[PDB]
RNA sequence: UAAGGUGAUAUGAACCGUUAUAACCGGCGAUUUCCGAAUGGGGAAACCCAGUGUGUUUCGACACACUAUCAUUAACUGAAUCCAUAGGUUAAUGAGGCGAACCGGGGGAACUGAAACAUCUAAGUACCCCGAGGAAAAGAAAUCAACCGAGAUUCCCCCAGUAGCGGCGAGCGAACGGGGAGCAGCCCAGAGCCUGAAUCAGUGUGUGUGUUAGUGGAAGCGUCUGGAAAGGCGCGCGAUACAGGGUGACAGCCCCGUACACAAAAAUGCACAUGCUGUGAGCUCGAUGAGUAGGGCGGGACACGUGGUAUCCUGUCUGAAUAUGGGGGGACCAUCCUCCAAGGCUAAAUACUCCUGACUGACCGAUAGUGAACCAGUACCGUGAGGGAAAGGCGAAAAGAAC
């Protein structure tokens, strides 16, 4: 059966990547929270 | 033109392997480790100047490093660590007719 | 936005109150209009978004005075 | 080392820098090829190069 | 500002070697010293043909606390404490019981 | 009065406390084995205690 | 400041140093890849592609600098269109982004309580957004009072759970006045006479005092048990030092310290004193903030839910007097009392702690205390936002077990 995760690097980066987070102020607020928590990986960007 | 300091930077080491030895003894080809950002023109100039040989052509590839695992002890306690070895660039330098080291 | 360029009037919020006193949020809007004003000194028409109150103010003070005020505030016209 | 280096001029400091860079390259080749029992020379030449171009940068105003 | 250097004749104050004397060989940064032939331990040396040999059981000096030794006066023949003072603009050590420079 | 000479000489003795006759407190009067008061201190303590 | 060093892992190797230019510590510099506001254009962060100059070249090419947007200002040029504006190019200056709480402002719930629920409550709370500072805000009476008087703001304790508000239910809840902390008032709406006339900001020197490395510090031995003495026993000594920590068991006198007394090439904070720079002083005449006060309509704020409703704000429509004038004194009127709106500035007492140092605890002691005593915001889980652990202890010393 087809499962929900159907990976694609281009779609991954376009949806949750660093430049996508930086494009809006809500996404920029996501990054600030993750910096405050001290996350080792800020985004899915790799 | 490439400055001499750049040339003294771009060459890292001869690369030793049986593929390298066979290449030298078959095709007059020299295998080196080079700076990861060294272009083929830079490698050509560096070999031609620092080794005093005449170069036919340069072929390059990037080698991805592997994950290496070993332990470090930190205050009377051994902890397992993991990390990736750094990437490096390999040059296949074909010599016209000269003899190298 | 819905801001008068002379008086600075802008939308404010308040309550709708029913006979049973149910309160729902509402908005009070300024009586904004776009008008071409004849500036005698500059021999041209200047268009400003003004409320009717601002138009009365222009009548009282003259267009040149309020244009000077707008320049002082940095407002662009 | 920095004293008599400071006594030299810009052109002499460039010649010294070039000589140190060639010496560094030769040492690197030696170390790679399994020679160079004297491993301490690498750091020595690295710090000499740093000193020389510190002096060079401070000569240029 | 150390009070114990390399060639100091010291006397052990505590620890199964009281009264023994020897020269300091090394001063470790952890506040410990190696004194010639006092704190002897028996090391079970594993064989390593690359650099050493079959190994066997060897005797080495083990480090001892600096607080556990005292500078030896050799004039009074006893342990002594050491202070600091300036002579000709130079810091020097002197025996506290004797006031003589070391 | 507070004598600085007396105060300094008593700092390092741990079972001795020097007080000012206005710094007396109920616990310290009970705690120490003996209480020594000068006559001036006695008069001052009377004045405080009426 | 130094007899030891080349961070941990770390053993080793190759070396550096021993009055002084080894290492270490502090001030000031230098270097400071790429991404990121990211700013030459682009982009799926850490990558792709340039343009214009300057210089170099072994003619292959190479090095360096600049080139974002917006705001303000200036120069140049320049449409319909004559003048002119709009527009365009180029310069100079500034901004931009991040960050814990505190602060001001623009918006603004519901659960809940009312033993149901709609007025009301929760609550102008949570939350979103904008902006600033070391604090912010407020602030120099169109204020109170009561026929006596006080004299700008802010904060604490009372007044007082009072007077009131209130499906007069649930609930909300003052002021007057009193005691304290702290405490300076000024300027424009304008001319003359005098005139830099102190003032306040900026800069430069000098002194003082801190901060950023440091220095010296004072005194114990014998013996018993014991693996080891700091313990027992005996006899001594220091104390402006018996805070604390370590050392083979519990040390004032073994060590590091502690009391106390000193120290700064250099960079800086704060006080003063000076030098200069803009500033303005003082006197006399004046002037005294209009689409404003007030009003009608709809809302909101005041403890105050429209009520008999004072006062404040204003979305909408109106609209004075202007010092022989105006505002307020809880509907309203008359007396008489008090103040002078429609322009501004202003320290202290007050709020907080991402962070730095010292000290403290009838606070915890590894299922506790931070989620995290440990390489933890990690492993792992989730597309993502996000969630999120478990895991400390050989011994005094590795002497960590040759054979």
């Amino acid at each position: 059966m087809k499962r929900t995760f159907q990976p694609s690097v281009l779609k991954r980066n376009r949806s949750h990547g660093f430049r996508a987070r930086m494009a809006t102020k809500n996404g920029r607020q996501v990054l600030a929270r993750r910096r405050a928590k001290g996350r080792a990986r800020l985004t899915v960007s790799k | 033109m490439i400055r001499e300091e750049r040339l003294l930077k771009v060459l890292r080491a001869p690369h030793v392997s049986e593929k390298a030895s066979t290449a030298m003894e078959k095709s007059n080809t020299i295998v080196l480790k080079v700076a990861k950002d060294a272009t083929k023109a830079e490698i050509k100039a560096a070999v031609q100047k620092l080794f005093e040989v005449e170069v036919e052509v340069v072929n390059t590839l990037v080698v991805k490093g592997k994950v290496r695992q070993m332990t470090v002890r930190s205050g009377g306690r051994v902890i397992r660590t993991s990390g990736r070895r750094s990437d490096w660039k390999k040059a296949y330098v074909t010599l016209k007719e000269g003899q190298n080291l | 936005s819905r801001v008068c360029q002379v008086t600075g009037k802008r939308p404010v919020t308040g309550n709708n109150r029913s006979h049973a006193l149910n309160a729902t949020k509402r908005r009070f809007l300024p009586n904004l209009h776009s008008h071409r004003f004849w500036v005698e000194s500059e021999k041209r028409f200047v268009t400003l978004r003004v409320s009717a109150k601002g138009m009365r103010v222009i009548d009282k003070k003259g267009i040149d005075t309020v244009l000077a005020e707008l320049r002082a505030r940095g407002e662009k016209y | 080392k920095a004293k008599e280096l400071r006594e030299k001029s810009v052109e002499e400091l460039n010649t010294e820098l070039l000589n140190l860079l060639r010496e560094q390259f030769n040492l690197r080749m030696q170390a790679a090829s399994g020679q160079l029992q004297q491993s301490h020379l690498l750091k020595q030449v690295r710090r000499d190069v740093a000193r020389v171009k510190t002096l060079l940068n401070e000569k240029a105003g | 500002a150390a009070k114990i250097r390399r060639d100091d004749e010291v006397i052990v104050l505590t620890g199964k070697d009281k009264g023994k004397r020897g020269k300091v060989k090394n001063v470790l940064s952890s506040g410990k010293v190696i004194v010639e032939g006092i704190n002897l331990v028996k090391k079970h040396q594993k064989p390593v043909p690359a650099l050493n040999q079959p190994g066997g059981i060897v005797e080495k000096e083990a480090a001892i606390q600096v607080s556990n030794v005292a500078i030896f006066n050799a004039a009074t023949g006893k342990a002594d404490r050491v202070g600091f003072r300036f002579e000709d603009g130079k810091k020097v050590r002197f025996f506290k019981s004797n006031s003589e420079t070391i | 009065e507070l004598d600085e000479n007396l105060f300094l000489a008593a700092r390092n003795l741990h079972k001795v406390d020097v007080r000012d006759a206005t710094g007396i407190d109920p616990v310290s009067l009970i705690a120490f084995d003996k209480v020594v008061m000068t006559a001036d201190a006695v008069k001052q303590v009377e004045e405080m205690l009426a």
